[PDB]
């Protein structure tokens, strides 16, 4: 541990085991501050549509949504699942975040 | 040349006869051997089971391959299958190059 060691290694790869396949990515991110650290309510401005009006929230944390597919499964990797199989469902996932650096 | 697995010990050759059966032998003797036999043929099913090996295919192409497709479009015959009087028919011949390696 420290500075100068590195946390983790880069994985991307994908790995057809039998029934099962794990699909691994990787990718690198960079988070601004949003609202100078600081909470917000939103609604809709002046007014527009009675159905448009909205009030809500707007929170300086920032958050990770892998909820697409091509994340996951490069387009050649999509392709053996979807010609070779009738279904797919998934099992079980691991999360990790590394090499985190801040800068001023 | 042709194509295919050259072999020095290929599978062995199936030979088969229908064993000749006699036909109404004369009841004097005669030396000259019999002209006339039994018009007969035999049946029966045949089974053949190879058993073959594979090379799995590894590779990190990033973007889709080629592969063998037989097209959506609406036709009188469905392709590989019988006509309405019962004749299959193959309708192109099917090479096995899709599949992309570096070299």
């Amino acid at each position: 541990d420290g500075v100068g060691n590195s946390s983790g290694n880069w994985h991307c790869d994908s790995t057809w085991m039998g029934d099962r396949v794990i699909t691994t990515s990787t990718r690198t991110w960079a988070l601004p501050t949003y609202n100078n650290h600081l909470y917000k309510q939103i609604s809709s401005q002046s007014g527009a549509s009675n159905d448009n009006h909205y009030f809500g929230y707007s929170t300086p944390w920032g958050y990770f949504d892998f909820n697409r597919f091509h994340c996951h499964f490069s387009p050649r990797d999509w392709q053996r699942l979807i010609n070779n199989n009738w279904g797919f469902r998934p099992k079980r996932l691991s999360f990790k975040l590394f090499n985190i650096q801040v800068k001023e | 040349l042709m194509g295919g697995f050259g072999l020095k010990h290929p599978p062995p050759q199936i030979l088969i006869k229908n064993t000749p059966v006699p036909a109404n032998p004369s009841t004097t003797f005669s030396a000259a051997k019999f002209a006339s036999f039994i018009t007969q043929y035999s049946t029966g099913q045949v089974s053949v089971e190879i058993e073959w090996e594979l090379q799995k295919e590894n590779s990190k192409r990033w973007n889709p391959e080629i592969q063998y497709t037989s097209n959506y479009n609406k036709s009188v015959n469905v392709d590989f299958t019988v006509d309405t009087n019962g004749v299959y028919s193959e309708p192109r011949p099917i090479g096995t190059r899709y599949l992309t390696r570096n070299l």
